[PDB]
């Protein structure tokens, strides 16, 4: 889940 | 006052996500405006590419929910994916206008049935449809809407949960709250606080069968499906 992951740290 | 507070970060994580219609600049488009087709790629891509976009600000709307950061990441994951097609559907129908029979996307692109049929939902049209339609006359504002949203996420019932009690728990002050404020807004009408929930009930059942025409979709479209919406319902 490489953009979800992503998304959830920003 | 704890439980104001509450409804108050709701409201803004939702406002804050979610342009209302009265703000956009609606628009039309004359792809397969008025017959019934199995497909139109033009409007799939255009409704794939807002899909995206949606998905975006649900992750963003998720993020501002008080306790929600705090869980583990894997059950952070499990939620979103599982209340994607839930949150995404309750957000397009708070755009429907009845008298020409039309939704609009957060860019202002305003299509009617056939073009939402068209664009792929199908079989899912007609009761995407009905829900917008019995939705509209609970005249729900941000906060209310808002909350459902952060309801329908934050579900401990969920398959696949490391820790399902908390966020059982987690939900708690959110049914608090909402009951709370739909009172103090209606007070006349009781009935509101248990019609309000029975949406998140139609909307399960909704995103149930769209999970069937993510299926089905996917067999009908010229490529792959968006990463994005790869990694939320895949
Ligand atoms: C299940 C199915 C047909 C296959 C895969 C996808 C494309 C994810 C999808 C998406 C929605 C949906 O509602 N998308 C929205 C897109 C943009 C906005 C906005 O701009 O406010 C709101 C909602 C409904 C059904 C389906």
């Amino acid at each position: 889940h490489k953009i979800l992951h992503r998304l959830l740290q920003e | 006052p704890e439980v104001g507070e509450l409804i108050e970060k709701v409201r803004k994580a939702h406002q804050e996500t979610f342009p209302a219609l009265c703000q956009l600049g609606k628009y039309t488009t004359n792809n397969s405006s008025e017959q019934r087709v199995s497909l139109d790629i033009d409007l799939w891509d255009k409704f794939s590419e807002l899909s995206t976009k949606c998905i975006i600000k649900t992750v963003e709307f998720a993020k501002q929910l008080p306790g929600f950061t705090t869980l583990t990441i894997a059950d952070q994951i499990t939620l979103l994916k599982a209340a994607c097609l839930d949150i995404l559907i309750l957000r397009i129908c708070t755009r429907y206008t009845p008298e020409q029979d039309t939704m609009t996307f957060s860019d202002g692109l305003t299509l009617n049935r056939t073009q939402m049929h068209n664009a792929g939902f199908g079989p899912l049209t007609d009761l995407v449809f009905a829900f917008a339609n019995q939705l509209l006359p609970l005249e729900m504002d941000d906060a209310e809407t808002g909350l459902l949203s952060a309801i329908c996420l934050i579900c401990g019932d969920r398959q696949d949960l490391e820790q399902p009690d908390r966020v059982d728990m987690l939900q708690e002050p959110l049914l608090e709250a909402l009951k709370v404020y739909v009172r103090k807004r209606r007070p006349s009408r009781p009935h509101m606080f248990p019609k309000m929930l029975m949406k998140i009930t139609d909307l399960r059942s909704i995103s149930a069968k769209g999970a069937e025409r993510v299926i089905t979709l996917k067999m009908e479209i010229p490529g792959s499906m968006p990463p994005l919406i790869q990694e939320m319902l895949e």
